């Protein structure tokens, strides 16, 4: 904002991290039902953590409810709470499920279409 | 018989001193300036006050 | 005022 | 009605002007009247002051035993309310005796004592400052 | 502003007037010379009158005591009004007892201006 | 619910005579002191003597079966929880010349025990100070062991 | 009775000479500052570009931290339960290995030394309570023991032995085959920084700030942080140590990623601290920390502390959060906020999130406007909550936000005027104070057709709270009154009738003067009431206090009267009022035990506002000033030479020839004073007269004045040097011919040493 | 005896049973109560030490035999000033000889 | 101030609020740090002008008494066109001297 | 140790009680006393160092005080050593009198 | 009635090298119960000892009394320990298992 002697650490990670695979196809949120996903997110993380962390839950929710989310930024922000590779796998697992739900006509992922 | 179960004032019967006695003089040198003479120190009060 | 007080105390104002 | 609550609230009004200072005022006014009915100049023969000085009980003397005897004998026969009795209370700037149901322990915060220290210390520093002013002169 | 700050501030009032060198006649207590009532607050909920009196009688005879307890359960709300026998004892008590720990709870004292009976 | 009492509550006595989570009932008088005559307690268990107890370096010693507080744990279950107190209390007297002075003497006091404290195997009236003299024997509860009181020169 | 002389009625005597320590300013709440310990080592998640983690690490992570925390919470839980059923508490083998460092062998000496310990504790009643001349046998050992680091190192105190004891035993370096151990010792030049002359400090600082990268974070903070947690550390030492942390924090940019929480655990207490510069420095290094270790690190690091069970760390974490929000930007942190403040299990987290919001408003100030609505919606779910605490803190945060967004954002607050205004009526106690603060701050931000109704409703409650004993209550209604009863949408007569009487009965007391924030707040709202109801009313209310006994009180009323008349002017001061005013002014001037410009500026402004109505008083003024100029104490003489220099404009403009020549030549006579502080003000007064009555009619002519001053130029004291060269500059500039060329060359040569 | 009385009474001696003997006694009993009584309980050999100061300082001390904190203040000469003024004629009889009326101070009690 | 490399400007967009000087700081430029030929007035960022910040020394931070200017050299090189030149950080020297004093007396 | 050090320094300061023009050496000494007041544990450390290691010292100066009937010699020791010697002086007298090294006939006694 | 920097763990230097553990134990049990004792082994720590007492008052009056004790031609230099950092993790598994014991045994929940 006012300082020059510090670098943008986000951009630095934007260069120097190892990211997930589905993180390219931009995604909109109008086309999505979330309240179907929400329990999936909850159980996913709660297992990753062995306990429940409401704040991480709501963090992911709030980062998603935007018009179009940045998968890069989201993987970064979860890298702290989860163990880094867990974040890569988790995001590259949810984001394709997002693509599925969004090309679905009801907006729901094919996993819960089947189940 | 001496009544029990009353609280404890941690004080003794030895002579103790009313705190208004103490501390009304202070210093650790004699009053003689080390034997300096040309100072005016005859009296120990101001004249009228 | 102070002068007034003085006068009251000294005599007549 | 108004009469009952009058009783109650007048009682509370004295209790908020709490009694002790009120009876002190009483003895003040009667002292002023006794005096005002007397000359301006008090000599050393005035019967009041002579008698008072006689009864003035000073140290050392073995009359003190007989006289303390007299008065501790008589003032036993009184309808007083109880007074505190036990290991000496600490000192307070107004010399007020504890109530008769104080359980002895001293619970203070350490304020009376630091006040006493502050005053003694100002005395010491006044001597020092006088000495230094005139020393220079 | 929790009551422990209201303790700290009364103590600050005292030691500040000390630093300023105020005469005993223009002490902040002088505004209260017509009331022998102090308020105690923060008291623990198990202390009774007997305790409040055995504690606060150190500075005079206590003429009136008013421990304010919740009417439904009868249990103390945790504060009291206390009427000494001489206003000067209220001076003493406010200076000396404000901030003492009784059973962990650090009680607090201050005068009362225009007490209304209950 | 309950009324405005005028009676006490264990808060005061609690906060003052608390110690290791057991409120103590007895507290040291104003006139306690530490003795210069160095007194000693000789314990016997039925003619088999025990190691000696040198009790000259406190102002009082409290004996009870509650061991983690008391000085001398009496451990024969007839022994109270807080049973008795040795206590050197400075008392004055009239010397041969009538000049008054003070020597600190040892006294016993029962803290209201169940069974009682036996000085000369006489049960005493609890909550009073009994003066302990030379060669005297003391017996606690209905317990086996006895103690004789002496001082180095005696 | 020489034994009575050995018997002392009722130790270290150097206290008055030793610099104060920080750990002495503390309370029972700040005493929790040392009760915190450096956590073990912490794994950073961004290492190896986001590796797949090889386990068997011994390096904590988010999960480990949370399990520790929740385990401990359950620990306290069952402890309190069991304590219902029935610090010194003994510790276990791994506690002992957790607290001691390495290079240590553990041993009970015998099984009998363990049994000795068994009998030792059991019965310690003396089994026998156990000299003379002996000649001594000469030796070397006590001579041979050394306790100061040999070399050119400073003196190592008798308590930092704990931190620097490794420096005492000296052995060759290559013996220490760990080069980690070599750099460890060489980095304990921390001693040379902590204690040291300024040369040592400068050199060691440069050395550490150059060798930082090579040294690495680990070694550094492992040595530096226990220092900062030491209980005896005083002020300057801490300032130096945090400056060290600052510079190395700037050199190592990313590498701090594992140490951020430790640094925080140590620096956070600076945020709630009495020394203003401590707070500012802590704020600044937390900002640089947030910039260096980016968002995700800070978020992940300080999340588990929102939910902590010590209010201490909840509070300081909240404030730190607001700092990293200022440094990184709200839009990046706002989702995390929404999260925490809407967490539904724990109300502690809700409290702490709402409090972070409050702190953001306090700190960022103006910059919240673009996000105002987002914040207010974050927070409005609190004004309705049932747990009283979070209600109160939400009202406070609303007031903070409104203050940070003065006039703007009212349509953002729109959603919230309802919960407040109904909470007001059916509330009582402390929530009443909080909601009052809030509504008061909104009342300015509102359009008249709203403010009129809201105001005329609120003033009803206000009048009732004028009798409130609570100190926060009284302070809140002072602020409110200043805002509410000080708009354009009220009518003077209502105030004059209904506010002033109980205002002056309940607020102008001595307790208020004695307080430091209540002082200024009462001054401000009294000046506002003056602005509405005119000066004459307020003044006539408080003039008789200029003759009160408490000086702090007289100075309160002088500060208001002065500020008022500065704003409004004295057109409405009648005769009797200007009389009582000049009288109180004089009296207050004649009693100053203190040193302060309050009464001086009071005099100056009151007089220069009365203007030309002060002619009939200059003889009393002049007479008093000449008489105080002859007093025995240099405080009053110096204050009387000040008053002259202030009223030097009036005394001329009203043609005081007798009196003004009086002043000129009397001052010239005092020019020989031997108190530098009195002489400086005499010189200031002389120059103040020279400015109004010009050079060529000064009573002691400039021809006599300047020669009198050239010997004063040698005075070496700062006040007198200041005023002297100002006067000589005037004369040299404008007079300049009443003096000889040789006087001017003399003064040249005397000036060449004021350049010092 | 007074300390033994204070013990028999459990009370404390006030300033009042020691204002009689406050400046008597020849360690000067009011030295028991000064501010540094504690540190001055550690000063031994002070008489020899002040005697031997003649070999260190180039002045010659007329009060080598005494110390004001250890002995007390052993003389009080305050009546000398009062009686000297009354013997020289009073302050007015004195100020007849001076420039006091040239100063124009109204009364002589404030001068300094 | 061209003397202390450790400090920083607000640098955010200008406004209309004139800038003010403390009495220590009175008379100098705000970048060039000169003492002469002042030409144009200073305008400060609204944020750095809001609230308690009104009427202060841009440089010192104390009570502002006089209007700040730019020297003719700053005006000619156009260094007056960068938005709020308020120093937003205290520096080492203020707290440093403060601590040296508070230890001394 | 700190009580004995403060007594030593008060003794050393009594000399310069007046504070005339004095000079460079006396000002050196005033500085050393003042700083050993400011940091007492560094002094104590230096003192005990000297008592352990130091066995060759500086030269003293000498001059005579003229009493007109006889001359008195006056010695001038360097101030760092003066501090060590004052401390050791006080310590020796304290301990010697606590163990009663001197029997009661040796008489500049503190009692009379 | 204690100042908080008092600890039940104190740091001792100026010991004789190689000093007999039994001496260590009784020298220090001239005060009460010793919970644990560690002597340094690496030459840098050689000659100093951390001593862990089982009683607050024991440790404190030890630090009051013995500080200034001379054995073996040197005064025993002591200080309180500042146990201000941890040195390894507190082992969640066994921790929660022993508290699970606590709860299973005493029937809280
Ligand atoms: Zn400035
Ligand atoms: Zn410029
Ligand atoms: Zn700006």
């Amino acid at each position: 904002e006012q300082d020059n002697r510090f670098s943008n650490k986000q951009k630095k990670l934007l260069k120097q991290l190892k990211f997930a695979e589905c993180l390219e196809k931009k995604v909109d949120m109008s086309k999505v039902n979330l309240e179907v996903i929400k329990p999936w997110i909850t159980k996913r993380v709660t297992e990753i953590l062995g306990f429940e962390d409401d704040v991480v839950i709501e963090f992911i929710f709030n980062q998603l409810e935007v018009k179009n989310p940045d998968s890069k930024m989201m993987q970064i922000n979860l890298t702290g709470f989860l163990n880094g590779k867990n974040a890569r796998e988790f995001m590259g697992e949810l984001w394709p499920l997002l693509l599925s739900a969004q090309e679905n006509i009801a907006g729901i992922p094919s996993a819960f279409l089947e189940l | 018989v001496i009544a029990l179960g009353v609280p404890n004032p941690r004080t003794s019967n030895e002579v103790q001193y009313d705190q208004r006695l103490f501390n009304q003089s202070k210093g650790m040198d004699s009053g003689f300036a080390g034997g300096e003479d040309e100072i005016y120190n005859v009296y120990d009060q101001a004249w009228r006050g | 005022t102070q002068s007034e007080i003085r006068d009251i105390i000294l005599g007549m104002e | 009605k108004a009469e009952k609550d009058s009783e109650r609230d007048e009682l509370y009004a004295q209790w908020g002007k709490g009694l002790a200072q009120s009876r002190q005022q009483q003895q003040n006014v009667e002292d002023a009247m006794k005096e005002m009915q007397k000359p301006l100049a008090r000599y050393i023969d005035d019967e009041d002051l002579d008698r008072m000085l006689r009864e003035q009980e000073r140290e050392g003397d073995p009359m003190a035993n007989f006289i303390k005897k007299n008065k501790a004998k008589e003032n036993k026969n009184k309808k007083v309310r109880p007074r505190y009795s036990g290991p000496a209370p600490p000192p307070n700037r107004f010399n007020i005796w504890p109530g008769y149901r104080w359980d002895g322990v001293d619970r203070s915060n350490g304020f009376e004592q630091k006040r006493f220290a502050r005053l003694a210390s100002k005395k010491a520093v006044e001597e020092l400052a006088y000495k230094w002013s005139v020393e220079d002169m | 502003m929790n009551p422990l700050t209201k303790v700290k501030l009364i103590n600050e009032l005292n030691e500040r007037e000390v630093q300023l060198g105020v005469a005993d006649k223009v002490s902040w207590h002088s505004e209260y010379k017509d009331s022998a009532w102090i308020f105690l607050g923060g008291l623990p909920y198990e202390l009774t009158e007997g305790d409040i009196i055995c504690v606060f009688s150190q500075y005079g005879e206590i003429v009136n005591i008013n421990l304010v307890r919740d009417k439904k359960t009868g249990k103390s709300k945790g504060f009291c009004f206390l009427c000494y026998e001489d206003q000067r004892s209220t001076i003493l008590a406010v200076d000396n007892f404000n901030g003492i720990k009784i059973k962990g709870r650090t009680i607090r004292v201050d005068h009362v201006s225009n007490y209304r009976a209950p | 619910k309950e009324k405005p009492s005028f009676e006490l509550s264990g808060a005061l006595l609690e906060d003052t005579n608390t110690f290791r989570g057991v409120v103590i009932k007895y507290s040291e008088p104003p006139e306690a002191r530490i003795p210069k005559k160095r007194w000693r307690l000789y314990p016997f268990k039925n003619d088999e003597v025990l190691p000696v107890m040198y009790i000259h370096r406190q102002s009082a010693y409290l004996l009870g079966r509650h061991r983690r507080i008391a000085d001398i744990p009496i451990d024969h279950p007839s022994c109270s929880k807080q049973h008795a107190v040795f206590q050197y209390r400075l008392v004055e007297y009239t010397r041969a010349d009538g000049t008054v002075g003070r020597r600190v003497k040892p006294y016993i006091i029962d803290l209201g025990s169940g069974n009682g404290t036996f000085l000369n195997n006489k049960r005493i009236e609890p909550q009073r100070y009994y003066e302990l003299k030379e060669k005297d024997v003391l017996k606690f509860g209905f317990s086996s062991r006895e103690y004789v009181l002496l001082h180095e020169s005696s | 009775p020489v034994a009575l002389l050995n018997d002392i009625p009722q130790y270290d005597p150097f206290a008055e000479h030793r610099p104060p320590k920080i750990a002495d300013r503390e309370d029972e709440y700040k005493k929790h500052r040392r009760t915190m310990i450096i956590s073990p080592e912490r794994l950073d998640p961004f290492a190896d570009g986001g590796k797949t983690p090889d386990p068997k690490m011994n390096a904590r992570t988010y999960m480990d931290v949370m399990r520790e925390q929740h385990l401990t919470k359950e620990e306290r839980e069952i402890r309190q339960q069991l304590a219902e059923k029935a610090r010194n508490r003994p510790l276990s083998d791994e506690e002992l290995d957790a607290m001691f460092p390495e290079g240590y062998k553990v041993l009970p000496p015998p099984a009998g030394y363990v049994p000795i310990r068994t009998p030792a504790r059991k019965l310690t009643a003396t089994p026998t309570p156990l000299t003379g001349f002996h000649m001594q046998t000469e030796d070397r050992t006590m001579k041979s023991v050394n306790d100061q680091p040999s070399g050119n190192l400073p003196f190592l105190k008798p308590d930092d032995i704990q931190y620097f004891d490794k420096l005492l035993v000296d052995v060759d370096e290559s013996t220490l085959s760990p080069e980690e151990q070599k750099e460890r010792k060489i980095m304990k030049l921390l001693l040379k920084i902590k204690n040291g002359t300024p040369p040592m400090r400068k050199a060691a600082l440069r050395q550490i700030t150059d060798k930082a990268r090579e040294f690495g974070a680990g070694p550094l903070f492992n040595q530096i942080l226990p220092l900062l947690m030491s209980p005896t550390l005083e002020d300057q030492e801490r300032h130096l140590l945090v400056k060290v942390i600052d510079r190395i924090l700037y050199k190592l940019d990313d590498l701090v990623r594992p140490y951020v929480h430790k640094i925080l655990v140590v620096i956070e207490p600076l945020l709630i601290d009495e020394d203003y510069y401590a707070r500012v420095e802590g704020r600044e290094i937390i900002s640089n920390l947030a910039k260096a270790a980016g968002l995700a690190t800070m978020i992940s690091t300080m999340r588990p502390d929102i939910d902590n069970m010590d209010e201490y760390v909840r509070n300081t974490t909240a404030r730190a959060f607001a700092v990293v929000a200022s440094a990184l930007g709200i839009p990046s942190l706002l989702p995390f906020l929404k999260a925490v403040c809407k967490s539904k299990k724990s109300w502690q987290a809700r409290h702490t999130g709402i409090k972070i919001v409050q702190q953001i408003a306090i700190l960022m100030g103006c910059a919240i406007l673009p996000h105002l609505r987002s914040l207010v919606e974050i927070i409005e779910h609190g004004l309705v909550d049932e747990q009283q605490k979070v209600r109160t803190i939400s009202a406070l945060a609303i007031a903070a936000l409104a203050e940070a967004a003065t006039p703007y954002g009212i349509e953002s607050f729109d959603s919230v005027l309802k919960p407040l205004w109904k909470g007001i009526r059916q509330h009582r106690g402390k929530g009443l104070a909080a909601f009052l603060k809030a509504i008061g701050y909104l009342i300015p931000l509102m359009d008249a057709e709203y403010a009129n109704y809201y105001t005329r409703e609120v003033m009803l409650i206000l009048i009732r709270e004028f009798q409130s004993p609570d100190e926060e209550m009284k302070k809140i209604v002072l602020k409110v009154v200043k805002q509410c009863c000080g708009t354009d949408g009220v009518e003077a007569n209502y105030i004059k009738t209904e506010i002033l009487p109980p205002f002056f009965k309940h607020f102008w007391q001595h307790r208020m003067a004695l307080d430091r924030r209540n002082y200024r707040q009462l001054v401000d709202t009294t000046v506002e009431l003056a602005n509405k109801v005119g000066a004459a009313e307020i003044i006539s209310r408080i003039v008789d206090d200029l003759k009160d006994e408490a000086e702090q009180y007289r100075k309160m009323v002088m500060e208001t009267i002065e500020k008022i008349m500065g704003n409004l002017g004295a057109a409405d001061i009648d005769h009797k009022l200007e009389e009582q005013l000049i009288d109180g002014i004089l009296y207050a001037f004649q009693e100053q035990t203190t040193e302060d410009s309050v009464m001086l500026n009071g005099f100056g402004t009151v007089v220069n506002a009365l203007g030309k109505r002060v002619k009939p008083y200059l003889p009393q003024i002049c007479g008093t000033v000449l008489w105080r100029l002859n007093n025995k104490s240099a405080k009053v003489r110096q204050q009387a030479a000040d008053l002259i220099s202030r009223t030097a404009v009036v005394m001329k403009t009203c043609q005081e020839e007798k009196l003004m020549g009086h002043l000129g030549v009397v001052l010239y006579e005092y020019l020989g004073e031997e108190y530098p502080e009195v002489l400086g003000s005499i010189l200031g007064a002389l120059k103040a007269i020279v400015n109004v009555i010009g050079m060529h009619k000064m009573t002691p002519p400039i021809k006599d004045l300047l020669p009198r001053l050239t010997p004063i130029l040698k005075n070496r004291h700062e006040k007198v040097q200041e005023n002297c060269i100002d006067l000589v500059g005037r004369i040299a500039d404008r007079g300049a011919e009443y003096v000889s060329a040789r006087e001017w060359m003399r003064i040249c040569f005397e000036l060449l040493e004021l350049l010092k | 005896l007074k300390r033994q009385e204070a013990i028999a009474q459990n009370r404390r001696l006030t300033l009042e049973d020691l204002e009689d003997s406050w400046d008597r006694g020849i360690p000067r009993i009011n030295t028991l109560f000064q501010k540094d009584r504690h540190t001055l309980a550690y000063d031994k050999g002070w008489r020899v030490r002040t005697d031997f100061k003649q070999y260190q300082v180039l002045k010659q001390n007329p009060f080598w035999w005494t110390h004001q904190r250890h002995d007390g203040k052993l003389w009080n000469l305050n009546n000398y000033r009062t009686d000297m003024i009354q013997a020289l004629g009073g302050v007015e009889g004195i100020l007849e000889h001076t420039l006091f009326k040239g100063t124009y101070f109204p009364t002589w009690e404030g001068l300094f | 101030a061209k003397h202390h490399p450790d400090l920083i400007f607000c640098r955010k967009q200008a406004g209309v609020a004139i800038g003010r000087l403390c009495e220590k700081c009175d008379g100098k430029c705000v970048i060039c740090d000169s003492y002469v030929r002042p030409c144009t007035l200073v305008r400060i960022c609204d944020e750095c002008n809001y609230g308690s910040y009104q009427g202060r020394c841009v440089i010192c931070g104390g009570p502002g008494v006089s209007d700040a200017y730019y020297c003719k050299e700053c005006t000619i090189q156009e260094k007056d066109r960068d938005g709020c030149p308020k120093i937003v950080n205290l520096g080492s020297s203020k707290t440093d001297l403060f601590y040296e004093r508070k230890k001394y007396g | 140790d700190t009580k004995l050090l403060i007594l030593a320094l008060e003794r050393l300061k009594e000399a310069y009680s007046v504070k005339s023009r004095l000079n460079q050496s006396q000002r050196e000494e005033l500085g050393l006393i003042e700083q050993a007041y400011d940091n007492p544990h560094e002094a104590l450390s230096r003192i005990k160092r000297h008592l352990l290691t130091q066995r060759a010292f500086k030269e003293v100066g000498i001059e005579f005080m003229d009493l007109y009937s006889h001359l008195v010699p006056v010695y001038d020791v360097e101030p760092l050593e003066k501090i060590t010697d004052a401390y050791l002086d006080q310590y020796l007298w304290y301990e010697a009198d606590k163990r009663r090294l001197f029997p009661p006939w040796i008489k500049p006694a503190d009692t009379e | 009635r204690l100042p908080p920097e008092v600890n039940r763990i104190l740091y001792i230097r100026n010991l004789p090298y190689k000093i007999t553990a039994e001496e260590m134990y009784d020298i220090f049990g001239k005060y009460g119960p010793i919970r644990q004792i560690r002597v340094g082994n690496t030459p840098e720590t050689r000659g100093t000892a951390y001593v862990v007492y089982e009683d607050i008052f024991d440790a404190k009056n030890a630090c009051d009394h013995l500080s200034g004790f001379n054995v073996c031609n040197r005064y025993l230099v002591v200080l309180y320990y500042n146990a201000n950092r941890a040195f390894q993790k507190m082992d969640t598994k066994k921790k929660e298992e022993q508290l699970k014991l606590l709860k299973e045994k005493y029937g809280i929940n």
